[PDB]
């Protein structure tokens, strides 16, 4: 997933 | 011979803005946002993996590799994308075997974490094993809650  | 070749992003300053418009196009956000996220790429962790070819005109795949606070021996593996026009060729299994033998190999690393929404099908298939969920950040935390997060599937690979 979006690691932000 | 093979063209293809996985880097770390901070010995290629020149591919950070392709890789910046390879992940805001699944997920939109700033360009500075992602460069934040690209700068931070070091020797240990956190380290970020680009899939290029000879010549390094573009940016297949890109990979985070990120520290978990209370386990040394493991890591985080987000920001998993491979360019739409390239996907279902094979090269989303192969940066993540490659981040594999990287964490095992380089990093001496026991275990490889990571979540998905609804992507853990390619998951389980390149052999991850569904666990509880971790958090990568100490005791004294806070941050925005938001609905995606109780959709997460954490998922696991020992190396
Ligand atoms: C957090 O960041 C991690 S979770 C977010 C995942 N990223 C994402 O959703 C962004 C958009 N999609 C991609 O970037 C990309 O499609 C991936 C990374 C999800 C997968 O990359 P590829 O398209 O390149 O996959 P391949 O390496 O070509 O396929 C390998 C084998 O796995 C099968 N597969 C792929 N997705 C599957 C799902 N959802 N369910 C079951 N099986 C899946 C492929 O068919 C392929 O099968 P083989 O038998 O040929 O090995």
């Amino acid at each position: 997933d979006d690691d932000i | 011979g093979s063209p293809f070749n996985v880097v770390p992003i901070h010995n290629y300053p020149e591919l950070m803005k392709d890789t910046c418009a390879l992940i805001n196009a699944e997920w939109p956000r700033s360009e500075t946002a992602r460069m934040r996220s690209l700068e931070a790429s070091c020797d240990s962790l956190p380290c970020s993996l680009v899939l290029t070819t000879e010549g390094m005109c573009r940016v297949i795949a890109h990979l985070k590799l990120s520290p978990i606070n209370s386990k040394k021996k493991a890591c985080f593996v987000e920001s998993v994308v491979v360019d739409k026009r390239h996907r279902g060729q094979g090269f989303g299994k192969l940066i993540m075997k490659f981040a594999e033998d990287y964490c095992r190999v380089v990093l001496d690393l026991k275990t490889i974490y990571l979540s998905t929404i609804d992507q853990d099908g390619f998951y389980e298939r390149i052999g991850y094993e569904y666990c509880a969920p971790i958090t990568m950040y100490g005791p004294r935390h806070c941050e925005l809650p938001s609905l995606q997060n109780a959709k997460k599937k954490y998922m696991k690979k020992v190396l």
